[PDB]
């Protein structure tokens, strides 16, 4: 019951122009507002623009020199361009539809859309151990593109397990993971940390170990 | 600009394909030499001069067409309450 | 250029009724802006609920309404249940031009509040033979999922080199977040004493730290 998909690349370097579909089942695009708004990592959304049911453009005025909306009704989908593209420019896309004046009915599922002129690296895998229940890490730190698949004694330790959200440090990818286990159980036994990044192909994995000094 | 209070008395006297006015919202225009313009068509805007057209006009456009056609010298001002029942437009 | 604002987050729970806010900075919300709200749930969810102030979208229950309070638009959420737990979103129509706000964070208490779980790990003596550092500040189990994270290098707040994730949900319901501080091998060594701070209901919870 109506549908929305955007389309277009994953990744884009700066300076290049991205592309986006929305493709729309279930209703005519010749019928409502169609637009394009975007969610920055942040949290912030931003009202890119839009397109009538007729034809008739209007965009954001920070984004008038750059943006352009169109549409072919015949295929029944709509598109966003967006040239000069900027590491700002990384987030993830929607298009949503406006019952004209009044409520926003259908979004589409997003687009996730990154922009970057990293070259792919694979991670740096370092222990991060504390020194009643022993909280032991793992920080992987500097790799590109997302995403890392994070493991600790090989999934035999699933059990209080948090993996966070990658941030972005020095235009490469950094996220850290952690196991919760009994004081009884480490040392004593081993915790292993495990870390593929299918990207650059590699796979490494970390024991945690007692700490340093200094 | 801060405007003018317009009574529903001297809107209703406007509806005429050579006098038109309509009430959107609770504000006042004068859509007469917009007619010949109407990317809908002259009609819709005839067959309604005269009334409150929020109901039919606030659906199919959203809230920043009136500014980019009609020149703020037409927008007449705000309605003195409110236009009657009979000079409503409801949903079709 | 308007600035719609609306409140950071809001706490309440379920049966009891909440009001969302929406101001502009030019002036006073009237019908003629328009007003919008969309709901934001986790994994990219969005749906809308109001149009033209106070007009319901089809298929959104009846405990959502808008309207006109004060100088700003309303969202009204009568009876509020569990699920109405997410992130909701305000736009007016200002100068011809459709603008958001920064959104409002509404949780719906559906279990007890919890304090955090604060856990700092040193830089590994391995990524220090790299002239780099980097503290890791693991925060778990909290709710509700707002906080704010601070770091204390000898006794002073730091400014710069440091980064927090957005809280995420939990499999119990409850938030977790982690916050890095990095450094150079050198500033390091060249400082006694570390914290991080996490202000989660009023009170902080801070570990704290020295190399050694
Ligand atoms: C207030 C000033 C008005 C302006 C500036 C205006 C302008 C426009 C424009 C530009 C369109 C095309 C929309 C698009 O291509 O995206 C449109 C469509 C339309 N307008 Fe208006 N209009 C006005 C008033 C009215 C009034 C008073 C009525 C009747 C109550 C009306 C009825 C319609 C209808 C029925 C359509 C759609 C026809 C179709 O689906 O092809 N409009 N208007």
């Amino acid at each position: 019951e109506v549908q929305l998909q955007e389309s277009g690349p994953s990744l884009v370097k700066p300076s290049q122009t991205l592309s986006l579909t929305c493709s729309v089942t279930g209703d005519s695009i010749t019928s409502g507002y169609w637009n394009w708004i975007r969610k920055f990592p942040g949290n912030k959304l931003e009202y890119m623009g839009y397109i009538s049911y007729g034809g008739s453009t209007y965009y954001n005025p920070s984004l008038e020199s750059r943006i352009s909306i169109t549409r072919d009704t015949s295929k029944n989908q709509y598109y966003l361009q967006l040239n000069s593209v900027t590491t700002e420019d990384t987030a993830t896309y929607f298009c949503a539809r406006l019952f004209g004046s009044y409520y926003f009915d259908y979004w589409g599922q997003g687009t996730t859309l990154t922009v970057s002129s990293a070259k792919t690296t694979p991670p740096s895998v370092y222990p991060l151990a504390p020194g009643s229940m022993v909280t032991l890490g793992c920080l992987v730190k500097g790799y590109f593109p997302e995403p890392v698949t994070v493991t600790w004694n090989s999934g035999s330790l699933s059990s209080g397990v948090h993996t966070f959200p990658a941030v972005l440090q020095s235009d490469l990818y950094t996220l850290s993971s952690s196991v919760t286990v009994p004081s009884s159980t480490w040392p004593s036994e081993t915790v292993t940390c495990n870390v593929a990044h299918p990207a650059s192909s590699t796979k490494v994995d970390k024991k945690i170990v007692p700490r340093d000094c200094g | 600009m801060n405007k003018q209070k317009i009574s529903p008395a001297e809107v209703a006297k406007h509806n005429k394909p050579d006098d038109c006015w309509v009430v959107i919202n609770g504000y006042v225009y004068d859509l007469t030499r917009f007619l010949p313009n109407h990317p809908g068509g002259q009609d819709v805007i005839k067959f309604n001069a005269g009334k409150d057209v929020t109901a039919i006009f606030e659906p199919l456009h959203a809230p920043n067409v009136i500014d980019k056609y009609i020149a703020p010298e037409k927008k007449l001002g705000p309605l003195q309450g409110s236009m009657p029942p009979e000079l409503v437009c409801p949903p079709y | 250029q308007a600035v719609v604002t609306q409140e950071s987050a809001l706490t309440t729970s379920p049966g009891e009724t909440v009001t969302l806010t929406c101001r502009s900075s030019t002036g006073a919300v009237t019908t003629s802006n328009y007003a919008n709200w969309v709901q934001e749930k986790p994994d990219h969810l969005f749906t809308g609920l109001i149009g033209g102030t106070n007009k319901r979208a089809p298929g959104v229950p009846a405990r959502f309404s808008g309207s006109l309070i004060g100088d700003k638009a309303a969202l009204t959420i009568t009876g509020a249940q569990t699920e109405d737990e997410a992130i909701y979103f305000c736009a007016l129509w200002d100068s011809n031009h459709l603008v958001f706000g920064g959104g409002t964070k509404l949780t719906v208490l559906g279990q007890p509040k919890s304090s955090p779980s604060v856990t700092l790990f040193p830089p590994s003596s391995e990524e220090l033979e790299t002239n780099k550092a980097t503290l890791v500040c693991t925060i778990t189990d909290f709710y509700p999922g707002v906080v704010t994270v601070d770091w204390k290098v000898d006794g002073t707040p730091v400014t710069q080199g440091m980064e927090t994730t957005q809280p995420s949900k939990q499999s119990n319901n409850k938030y977790m977040a982690s916050s890095y501080l990095t450094l150079t091998a050198r500033a390091w060594e060249r400082h006694s004493s570390y914290s991080c701070q996490v202000t989660h209901e009023g009170h902080t919870v801070e570990k704290s730290l020295s190399p050694a």
